[PDB]
């Protein structure tokens, strides 16, 4: 299935995922288009950010859902 | 005029929002009512809108059960702040800074084919900062105005061109905006934004028809530093005076840590604006 991630520019990207797709799978798939390492990568659906070794399934994540990406800025 | 907090390993990410948090009186008014992590949290805000306090509690329960992350190094506010507002839900009822998008997709290529329609749920506005006047009013113009999609067309049986547009269809009495201070640099690396971002006092939310509904702002976190290391601080009104208990005051404080000081709304206004908060009027 496709679903689409806003990424840091607000230009948003389709990617095409399995609902079993782990979030490290999804943020792999978000490297290879954009070139962010996934441990610098935020993803959030919903409100809620996405933890490594959970799929898009567990989060209720389907087609055509959409994800917003952003980066770590630490203090 | 407001306590301090210590900061004991790194944890201004956490002092400066909730600084920021106990200066939206409606998010502690919901807290409360939803309270009738929220109560270690409660307390914190209740105390810091009327010393040195440490709110250190609150994120010794969070590395218990929601988020694991070790005593002592930095973090970011922001991805605190989905921390805390996503515990609270575990929609419009858990959800008092949640906005809400109606969005239409159409197709370019195929004419005949019928717009289908979605929503998003967000409990903060994370906009681009475009390459560089930069207004906060322009980032959220662009954040909300129409953008390009490809995905596959039913009709066309390919991939296809889309335009997205969206409608807010859910306005909350907290609102908190991200400004995204980390971009990505044409080498492949992160890029700290240090471009002022000019923001005001008062901030309209369109709505369909004109509509619209106007917000006040209340605090302002800020970064300082770069993302090899930083500080946070934060800039927030004081409390009211107990004689006009449910005003707002227009007395600024920043607070660093466990230093309060009076500011002037000018050096509010001057700084380079991370999370903005935001209370419905």
């Amino acid at each position: 299935m496709q679903i689409f991630v806003k990424t840091l520019t607000g230009k948003t990207i389709t990617l095409e995922v399995e609902p079993s797709d782990t979030i490290e799978n999804v943020k792999a798939k978000i490297q290879d288009k954009e070139g962010i390492p996934p441990d610098q990568q935020r993803l959030i659906f919903a409100g809620k950010q996405l933890e490594d070794g959970r799929t898009l399934s567990d989060y209720n994540i389907q087609k055509e859902s959409t994800l917003h990406l952003v980066l770590r800025l630490r203090g | 005029l407001v306590p301090g907090l210590v900061n004991l390993g790194n944890t201004c990410f956490m002092n400066s929002l909730l600084q920021g948090l106990s200066a939206c009186p409606a998010f502690i008014r919901w807290l409360e009512e939803f309270t009738s992590l929220s109560l270690t949290l409660l307390h914190l805000l209740k105390a810091l809108s009327c010393e040195v306090l440490d709110a250190s509690c609150l994120l010794d329960v969070l590395r218990m059960y929601r988020w694991q992350i070790s005593s002592f190094e930095e973090q970011d506010a922001h991805e605190l702040f989905h921390v805390i507002t996503s515990s609270l839900e575990d929609w419009k009822s858990q959800h008092p800074f949640g906005v809400e998008f109606e969005t239409t997709m159409k197709c370019t290529e195929s004419e005949e084919e019928e717009v289908t329609k979605g929503k998003e749920n967000q409990d903060s506005l994370s906009l681009s900062i475009p390459a560089a006047p930069l207004t906060l009013d322009h980032c959220l113009h662009h954040f909300i105005s129409q953008e390009e999609i490809t995905k596959q067309s039913p009709t066309l049986q390919r991939n296809a061109l889309y335009i997205k547009s969206s409608k807010i269809s859910r306005l909350p009495q907290c609102l908190c905006i991200h400004l995204q201070r980390l971009s990505w640099s044409s080498h492949g690396t992160p890029l700290k934004r240090h471009e002022h971002v000019q923001f005001n006092e008062d901030l309209r939310l369109p709505l369909a028809g004109g509509r619209g509904q106007a917000y006040r702002l209340m605090a302002v976190v800020v970064h300082h530093g770069d993302m090899h290391s930083g500080h946070f601080v934060t800039y927030r009104r004081s409390p009211p005076s107990a004689r006009n208990p449910l005003s707002t005051s227009n007395q600024w404080l920043w607070v660093s840590d466990d230093t309060v000081r009076k500011a002037s709304l000018q050096e509010v206004l001057s700084s380079s604006a991370y999370l903005l908060f935001y209370e419905r009027v």
